């Protein structure tokens, strides 16, 4: 089947680096068009990093421009997302989200687990 | 490309390959063929004529 668990989420002070991970699933990460989200306490899920199939094309929320950088890396099925120096606002829920499916059975989309992090 | 293909791509006169985008490698294996007429090469994800 089609699933993803997030990890890397932990709580950090302010300033530092965090790289969040993705475990997937039978999907292509080359394939598979890959959102990763957040939901914030007191507020609602809003998009933060979409990395694109087919060109690795990286789309960000203004909030979010400038200090986040999201990949997918083959041969070991992993979506990673970097934040370097995060605001005390980062404090949330993040989730991996697939909207597109592998090439072939095209599956439903599935939200990710998810790691809370806190920024103090 | 599999090595059975090229050993019957001897007398092959067409040949297609549909990748549905996925890399394809050829590496010096496309000269054994001579015969060939027709070369589709859908969605093979090349990214660069192969020599």
């Amino acid at each position: 089947q089609v699933q993803l668990v997030e990890s890397g989420g932990g709580l950090v002070q302010a300033g530092g680096s965090l790289r969040l991970s993705c475990a997937a699933s039978g999907f292509p990460v080359y394939q598979a068009w890959m959102w990763w989200y957040r939901q914030a306490p007191g507020k609602e899920r809003e998009w933060v990093a979409a990395i694109e199939s087919e060109g690795q094309y990286t789309w960000y929320a203004d909030s979010v421009k400038g200090r986040f950088t999201i990949s997918r890396d083959n041969a070991k099925n992993t979506v990673y997302l970097q934040m370097n120096s995060l605001k005390p606002e980062d404090t949330a829920v993040y989730y991996c989200n697939v909207k597109d499916t592998g090439h072939t059975t095209n599956q439903y989309d599935y939200w990710g687990q998810g790691t809370q992090v806190t920024v103090s | 490309l599999p090595q059975v293909v090229t050993d019957v791509g001897v007398h092959l006169q067409k040949l297609s390959i549909n990748n549905e985008g996925t890399k394809l490698i050829v590496l010096n294996s496309l000269k054994k063929m001579v015969n060939l007429t027709e070369l589709e090469l859908i969605r093979c994800d090349l990214e660069r004529i192969p020599h």
